């Protein structure tokens, strides 16, 4: 009608899509547009004019919260708290509230994922039902979209329904276009703690679901990524960089022609083979076709932008390839110097590079008409990043992964202080210690954490003293400090066989002698100034 | 770095000859007593406590082995290949860490005065110091490279703790300037400055106080 | 999930009689039936409440029971059902009085 048209050149993007699908190329064009268009920052770095983030969050009655409130940020928030405070619970509610999201990308009227009526519903819920609230930004166009996800408890009152709606309109969108002009996807994904897994070496090349667009969505949101997936799909795209399909095409071509040949030579036997030849050349130039068609990516170009990601992100690992090795093919790297197989790294290294592999994957076969497919958006949530992690790789793992994908929406879970001496006090909310599962909002620290000494950060971000309280020697010079303070100021016998205890165990040239020292000094000093001063 | 005075050759260095001889020949409990004089029981280049401990050329006997016996090319450095391996400033650094460099740029301790080529800011950083150009540059930031004086995390981190502890003694001294009369400031300054001779990296502790 | 009075036609005309699932059933409601008014429920269950070491497992059991009366008086009137141990009391009777040398 003439108020879609309005609000549609006034750029709301549900306005142009209605208007779309009542006359079904003006509106499509604006709606293509709206997902499409970008810039090149002053970095070089493609940054979309419409950017897709989830702004907030709410948590009614859902395990341990009865009532949490969530401001989001745009590109980084980490979530810190004790153990049991329901900084995983947050990512979960999330996970469920993204999974329709890709339901509908790749399905009209696909169901995502539901709570759960066992473990989901807070245990002393007056209501009985839990609502998780999610608030998504998609442009100025689409300021705001609101899911809710609902579940009643067992004993069943009224039946509370969630209201999903909107997340499916807006993948209809995505999904509508798509079908008709490739356009790029955003990408969901989950990584908790279920990541860390043994690697089984027994790579079954299933067929090839693995080279399809929208396995990209497989299992996005189950936690673990697909590691497997990628080692399948990464050795397919070596075989196909090492034989190029046109020269196939034209040796099939050949081929066809020859016995073509023969049988117009009188040669009847040879008609069967020429048949099933002149098939093999036609799925050969439809899959050339499809592969033109698709405006996809080279598989030697998908391949390199892969292994500079995996190579500049972790950084024990300076190259990865694939061997033909006896029969079988096999992804080599080489870690700290030395050639090994993927089943030798160790299992900070693997868990690392899996999600890094696995994320690098997604993104390229979703966004394939960028330049760097890694400038692609989405929403990536990641429990415990420091999982097995050194403290050095503690220090540069949200600088990389940053670096490496600058329009990802990164929601995360730490106890890390060296993670937090990286990241701006704005990115972090913070659980009160005291909190019995009634605060309504998560806030930030009252300290800024960039920059700043890993041993404040404990005491004052985390709550936790700079030595250890149930261990008698944390305490001595503390208790010395008091000694000289009684004894205004001079080193009496307690006050000695103290500082000869703390010499003993500490050692002549310890942190903590040369402090009792300084100690001494300092009140020695005043001592002189106070007698001065009295005469 | 301090500026250390030598002053006298030791006996045994008169024997031993240059070609014949070899540094696995030579005693090396006869050479120690007079660097621990020279020294103090405390590293040439970074100014650690001497512990694990090792008779250091400054130009190496390999590239240079005519001052191989001589009294001006040795020196006590901090740690000791013999005991155990992975040790990363001074002496076994200068070999193997750092790579190609010029001898004669170098800050040699025993000849030239540290204290106007180095800096030692509170932070914990060794520096050049303020105002050097072309050449004088060079050396404080080669001596500064070659020794890894900040590279080494053990040795930054502990000088930066040194410093740091004894900063609320500088900051209250100085405030007693205003009330206590010049004869009294003088001789308090002079016993601070007094009690860091036995102290480790003395000469970043030096730089805070003056 | 909870039983409910139409479950017994699930599987009725093909599935039914497997000796598992009765061996299951029949423990299950050999632990609930181990050891009443709402109102009077719910001031017992607040009297334990306020007493609570020793009485911690007599305050769960009141508890389930409240949770349980409510539930039969929250449930629909179509799916009226007899108490868990009257329907044990019957089938072992069915059983007993049906089955050769089972006594
Ligand atoms: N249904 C529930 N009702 C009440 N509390 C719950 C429920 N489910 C979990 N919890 C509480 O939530 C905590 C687990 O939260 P979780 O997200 O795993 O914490 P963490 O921040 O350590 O990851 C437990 O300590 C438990 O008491
Ligand atoms: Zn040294």
């Amino acid at each position: 009608t003439k108020q879609y048209e309005r609000k549609a050149k006034g750029g709301n993007l549900l306005s142009a899509f209605e208007l779309y699908q009542r006359n079904s190329g003006e509106w499509f064009e604006m709606c293509r547009d709206y997902i499409q268009d970008g810039h090149v920052d002053e970095s070089g770095i493609f940054r979309p004019d419409n950017a897709f983030y989830l702004r907030r969050l709410t948590l009614k009655d859902f395990r341990r919260f009865s009532l949490l409130e969530i401001k989001l940020e745009e590109d980084l928030t980490v979530i810190i708290g004790n153990n049991g405070k329901g900084k995983t619970s947050i990512l979960y509610a999330i996970a469920k509230t993204l999974s329709w999201f890709v339901a509908n990308i790749l399905k009209e009227g696909g169901s995502g994922q539901r709570l759960s009526e066992m473990t989901d519903i807070k245990n002393d819920a007056e209501d009985r039902y839990s609502d998780v609230s999610s608030t998504f930004f998609f442009g100025k166009g689409l300021k705001s979209v609101p899911i809710r996800l609902s579940r009643s408890a067992l004993g069943t009152a009224e039946r509370r329904d969630s209201e999903v709606k909107p997340a499916k309109d807006l993948a209809d969108i995505w999904r509508v276009i798509n079908e008709v002009n490739t356009i790029n996807l955003p990408t969901f994904a989950l990584y908790n703690v279920e990541r860390s897994q043994p690697f089984n070496r027994n790579i079954k090349d299933n067929t090839g679901r693995r080279e399809e667009r929208f396995d990209a969505y497989s299992q996005t949101l189950g936690g673990a990524g697909r590691f497997d997936h990628f080692v399948e799909w990464y050795i397919y795209l070596h075989k196909r960089t090492v034989s190029d399909i046109s020269s196939s095409i034209k040796e099939l071509e050949q081929q066809v022609n020859d016995l073509q040949r023969t049988v117009d030579g009188g040669m009847v036997s040879v008609k069967s083979l020429l048949e099933q030849m002149k098939f093999k050349l036609s799925e050969a130039i439809e899959r050339n076709d499809a592969a033109v068609s698709s405006r996809v990516l080279t598989e030697s170009v998908q391949k390199s932008i892969v292994e500079k990601a995996i190579c500049s992100v972790v950084p024990s690992i300076s190259n990865i390839w694939v061997e033909m090795i006896t029969g079988s093919d096999l992804v080599k790297v080489t870690n700290d110097g030395h050639d090994v197989t993927i089943d030798q790294l160790s299992d900070g290294q693997r868990v690392f590079l899996s999600l890094v592999a696995d994320l690098a994957r997604r993104m390229v076969m979703l966004n394939p008409l960028l330049e760097n497919p890694l400038e692609g958006r989405g929403i990536v949530l990641i429990d415990e990043i420091e999982l097995h992690l050194h403290p050095k790789w503690q220090q540069e793992v949200i600088l990389n992964l940053r670096s490496a994908f600058p329009n990802i929406q990164f929601i995360i879970t730490t106890h890390s202080p060296i993670v937090l001496s990286t990241i701006e006090k704005r990115c972090i909310r913070e659980f009160e210690p005291n909190d019995d599962g009634d605060q309504s909002f998560l806030d930030s620290p009252d300290m800024q954490t960039k920059g700043s000494e890993n041993a404040q950060i404990l005491e004052q971000v985390m709550n936790v003293h700079s030595t250890p309280p149930g261990i008698a020697e944390s305490h001595w010079l503390g208790n010395f400090e008091l000694l000289l303070l009684d004894n205004s100021g001079e080193l009496d016998n307690h006050s000695q066989v103290l500082y000869d205890q703390i010499k003993a165990h500490f050692g002549i040239d310890s942190i903590e002698l040369k402090k009792a020292d300084s100690l001494i000094r300092i009140n020695k000093m005043k001592n002189k100034l106070n007698k001065i001063r009295a005469e | 770095m301090r500026e250390l005075a030598r002053l006298e050759r030791p006996e045994i260095l008169d024997q031993y000859i240059a070609g014949q001889n070899d540094w696995m020949e030579i005693d090396q409990s006869a050479v120690w007593p007079k660097l621990t004089e020279m020294q103090g029981g405390f590293c040439a280049y970074c100014e650690c406590r001497l512990n694990r401990c090792h008779i250091e050329h400054f130009r190496p006997r390999g590239k240079f082995p005519a001052l191989t016996f001589i009294w001006n090319n040795l020196f006590g450095s901090c740690g000791d290949s013999r005991k155990s391996g992975g040790w990363s400033r001074c002496g076994i650094y200068k070999d193997n860490g750092a790579g190609a460099y010029n001898a004669d740029d170098l800050i040699k301790p025993d000849e030239e005065n540290p204290d106007d080529y180095l800096l030692f800011l509170t932070t914990g950083e060794v520096v050049p110091a303020i105002g050097l150009t072309g050449r004088a540059l060079k050396k404080a930031q080669e001596t500064i490279r070659v020794f890894n004086l900040n590279g080494d995390i053990k040795l930054f981190g502990s000088r930066r703790t040194a410093v740091q502890a004894i900063m609320p003694n500088v900051e209250y001294l100085y405030t007693l300037l205003e009330e206590f009369d010049e004869d009294d400031w003088n001789e308090m300054l002079r016993d601070e400055l007094e009690k860091i001779e036995s102290d480790e990296y003395k000469t970043a502790l030096k730089h805070a106080w003056t």
